[PDB]
């Protein structure tokens, strides 16, 4: 009955109006100061008895009163479409045990991307500077996303993630500063990993000059190439970029610094076929009769993820059999036929070096 | 009675659009169903004005002429949705009909090597043909095409399953 | 987040009211149900199985592949030249399954402003997963999903971005594992190679011409409404038909009926269908001569 009166003498609270946000530029004097709201128009005010001089420093964000236009409260600073980016979520753990192949290219990356964090010292001794970032490209084969996502998910500490799809920002693309933004909480939250999917779209090579957006990309690209040619230290955080070809990716960013190493996907090898082949097996009902390397030498040249499609279509093709237990040989019946049929769909998957 | 002569044209194409909204409860009642629509090409004579007949022979309601060339513009991305209003518009104009000339300066099929190129064209032709095989209503407001030459292929395939009646010039005998 | 009820200059969230947004973006289209059904096609019998499948089995048997550790597919790549007819077998099957469905057209993800299309695929599957389980189906995937060659750039290439967005919502993403969604292409001429996953393309039939058996049924199914004199031989049409279309059939079918207005039979015969048949195909016209 009282906590009742207790939100209405709340609202009593509420009667005080919010304040407007502002960017501190500099001060004039003790009585001047020069702050910029987020909207453009620029303001010489004052401030209250409350704040310290030295506290508020320029390039700080503090609200505005909404008529005498002073600070009163600040915050040291805020950012929205990261919260997102924190919230990405990687199942294993064992998905990382169940990838297999590459195994070289894993112990590569395993290494680049987890030694510099926990042995910073072995690189200081020898003068080797640690490398501030790397390339992953397929789909010769396949397994790039999935690899470099269950390092998240292993050495844990922190994860940022980034869709293409957030550098145009419609008109005004300011998704560029927002790089910066992106590259100050990656200094303030450090260390922490950040993936790029499908860079070619964002990092073409603007050969022929035409319509519109197709420069303000290259804008984009400023950033990245300015934050990573700096006059900055990446060097506690990490960047992995994926593409189908690099062939848009410039010299820029062909050049190390920016990319320092690349690992291409390759076809994954009948050795490592047997592997993959395993831990599809595993969850799947089949009959105690079981041969596997059948399978393999029936299946060449094939992708990870179309092998475990032509497992699920093995399965998927017993339930017309309505069996609970399924026998190999059913399996290799869907096995050959559809994977073939894979083959005839298979045009123009060659891939560029 | 400015033909040049033709009949079994004129005909021919007289019922597929005059008759059905000269009498409707007639193709209603003894339907099947009246067809979708026509093409024209051939020779230039006479290109283009056995649709001025439509106009003078048009019953009640005014029907709506189209021009090929303003579909394809600069900054790609316009024809979408110049290619859409219209229709909602005709929808609106319970039975008017649309009359798109030369197809062909949008109909560019199909495919090459680089660069694009037909991209911004087959964007403004396949959404045409993606939009005129909606099924709601679609449209009531029935079709009508001209062009000159039969090409391309990609439009002459798409057009036997959404239309009928090809006929080709005759042409004085 | 956002829509956040707040009063003039108060400046005060009394609520937060859901959900995102915005008109065709939130909505693209309301389909209650088509009203065709599987019983107007034939002869896809059995490549209308596997369409079937794909779509049913992850809907009822949920608990049966719990047990046998199976994953159902999701896209289901449908291509041909009409017909075919791809579109209304798709559409039709999805109002026996009463799951939502959401009509979409490919070139539709190009718009006059930049990442438009990025967004409005997001903002697709965010009311899919909302209306789950539901039915989402494209058509010309194959003009929004060519990669062209050299750059730069292409103007689909913020569509390619937002198609590989799409499969890397599939990729990243797990719970893209629901709400099925079907796409159909006219030809396979340009395709990426990145379709080919169980949650991307998975499915795939490639449709000829329909067997001589089926045009006959076909048309019967069409013609079926109308008044016919109940003297046909079916064989004759269906061997009469070579490079035919389905979909021609309807043309016949109807060209039986335009000259029957000139004929005054209120009853269609046999022989006006074979002569719809020489009507419209194939071409016109020159002259018997030469040939004696
Ligand atoms: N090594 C692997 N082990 C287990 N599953 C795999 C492996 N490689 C690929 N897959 C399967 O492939 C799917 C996608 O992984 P990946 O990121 O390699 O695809 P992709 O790189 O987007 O393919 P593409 O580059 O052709 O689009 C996953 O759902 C996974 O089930
Ligand atoms: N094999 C077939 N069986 C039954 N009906 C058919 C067949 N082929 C064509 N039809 C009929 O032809 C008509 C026209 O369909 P059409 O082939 O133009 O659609 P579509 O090709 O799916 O369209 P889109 O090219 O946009 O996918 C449909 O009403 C359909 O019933």
């Amino acid at each position: 009955t009282k906590q009742y009166e207790k939100s209405e003498n709340d609202l009593k609270a509420l009667q005080s109006v919010g304040q407007i946000v502002g960017e501190v530029l500099k001060q004039l004097t003790e009585e001047k100061f020069i702050v910029k709201a987020t909207n453009g128009p620029r303001y010489v005010v004052g401030c209250r008895r409350q704040l310290d001089k030295s506290k508020l420093k320029p390039g700080t964000r503090v609200a505005l009163d909404m008529t005498t236009l002073t600070i009163m409260r600040y915050l040291p600073r805020e950012v929205d479409p990261l919260v997102y980016n924190m919230s990405h979520e990687d199942p294993g753990n064992v998905s990382y045990s169940e990838i297999g192949g590459l195994s070289e290219q894993i112990r590569e990356l395993r290494e680049v991307i987890e030694l510099p964090l926990t042995n910073p010292e072995l690189f200081q001794r020898v003068g080797i500077i640690p490398p501030k970032g790397c390339l992953l490209y397929g789909p010769p084969g396949t397994g790039k996303t999935l690899l470099a996502r269950a390092v998240a998910s292993q050495l844990d500490c922190n994860f940022l993630k980034v869709v293409s799809s957030s550098i145009v920002d419609k008109y005004i693309g300011e998704s560029a500063r927002l790089i910066r933004e992106m590259f100050n909480y990656a200094r303030d939250h450090q260390p922490c990993i950040i993936f790029m999917d499908e860079i070619d779209a964002i990092g073409g090579r603007r050969f022929s000059e035409g319509t519109s957006a197709d420069r303000e990309i290259q804008r984009t690209l400023m950033e990245l190439l300015n934050q990573m040619d700096g006059f900055d230290t990446l060097h506690r955080v990490k960047m992995i970029m994926a593409t189908n070809r690099p062939d848009t990716l410039d010299p820029a960013l062909l050049r190390p610094g920016r990319l320092d190493r690349k690992i291409h996907i390759d076809l994954p090898n009948e050795q490592a076929r047997l592997d993959i082949l395993k831990i599809h097996a595993g969850p799947i009902t089949k009959h105690g009769e079981i041969d596997y390397e059948a399978i393999v030498k029936l299946s060449d040249g094939f992708n990870g993820a179309d092998l475990r499609n032509v497992c699920t279509e093995a399965g998927m093709f017993a339930i017309r059999a309505d069996h609970d237990f399924v026998v190999q040989e059913d399996f290799m019946k869907a096995v050959r036929k559809v994977a073939d049929s894979k083959k005839l769909e298979s045009k123009l998957d060659y891939k560029p070096v | 009675s400015d033909v040049g002569g033709c009949k079994e044209q004129i005909e021919k194409l007289r019922e597929v659009v005059e008759t059905p909204l000269l009498h409707p409860e007639r193709f209603v009642n003894l339907g099947i169903e009246p067809p979708k629509g026509v093409l024209l090409f051939g020779p230039p004579g006479t290109g283009k004005t056995l649709c001025a007949r439509a106009v003078a022979n048009r019953t009640d309601a005014c029907f709506i002429r189209v021009i090929g060339s303003e579909l394809v513009q600069k900054y790609v991305g316009e024809g979408a949705r110049m290619v859409r209003e219209l229709f909602e518009m005709a929808r609106t104009k319970k039975a008017c009909l649309i009359f798109f000339d030369e197809i062909d300066a949008i109909g560019g099929a199909r495919f090459d090597d680089g660069a694009g190129g037909d991209n911004e064209v087959q964007r403004t032709m396949l959404e045409l043909i993606n939009q005129l095989d909606g099924f709601d209503p679609r449209g009531n407001i029935k079709v009508l095409m001209a062009t000159n030459r039969p090409d391309t292929l990609d439009p002459a395939l798409m057009r036997p399953g959404r239309l009928d009646r090809k006929i080709e010039f005759s042409l004085p005998d | 987040g956002d829509l956040v009820g707040v009063n003039k200059d108060s400046y005060l969230i009394l609520e937060t009211l859901p959900t995102e947004y915005d008109s065709r973006v939130k909505a693209m289209e309301v389909d209650e149900r088509p009203t065709e059904q599987y019983s107007d096609i034939g002869g896809l019998d059995k490549q209308i199985q596997e369409l079937v499948e794909a779509i049913v089995l992850p809907m009822n048997h949920k608990e049966k592949f719990e047990n046998l550790g199976i994953q159902p597919p999701k896209g289901v790549l449908m291509y041909g030249p009409p017909g075919t007819g791809k579109t209304l077998l798709a559409r039709a099957c999805a109002a026996q399954t009463k799951a939502t469905f959401l009509k979409l057209a490919g070139p539709q993800l190009v718009q006059m402003f930049i990442g438009d299309g990025a967004k409005l695929v997001r903002d697709a599957f965010a009311l899919a997963k909302e209306k789950a389980p539901s039915i989402i189906f494209i058509d010309e995937l194959d003009a929004i999903g060519t990669k062209r060659f050299d750059s730069e750039k292409a103007g689909d290439r913020e569509v390619q971005r937002t198609m590989l967005e799409l499969l890397n919502q599939l990729d990243g993403f797990q719970p893209n594992t629901q709400v099925k969604v079907i796409a159909a292409t006219n030809r396979v001429d340009i395709l990426d190679p990145a379709l080919l996953r169980s949650g991307r393309l998975d499915r795939k039939i490639e449709f000829p011409m329909p067997n001589e058996e089926a045009r006959a049924r076909i048309m019967q199914i069409h013609s079926r409404k109308m008044n016919v004199s109940p003297d046909v031989n079916y064989e004759e049409l269906a061997r009469c038909t070579d490079d035919f279309n389905g979909a021609q059939c309807k043309a016949v079918c109807v060209e039986a009926g335009m000259i029957a207005l000139r004929r005054g039979a209120t009853e269609l015969t046999h022989e006006d269908y074979m002569e719809g048949i020489l009507e419209v195909q194939a071409k016109k016209k020159a002259n018997l001569q030469y040939y004696a």
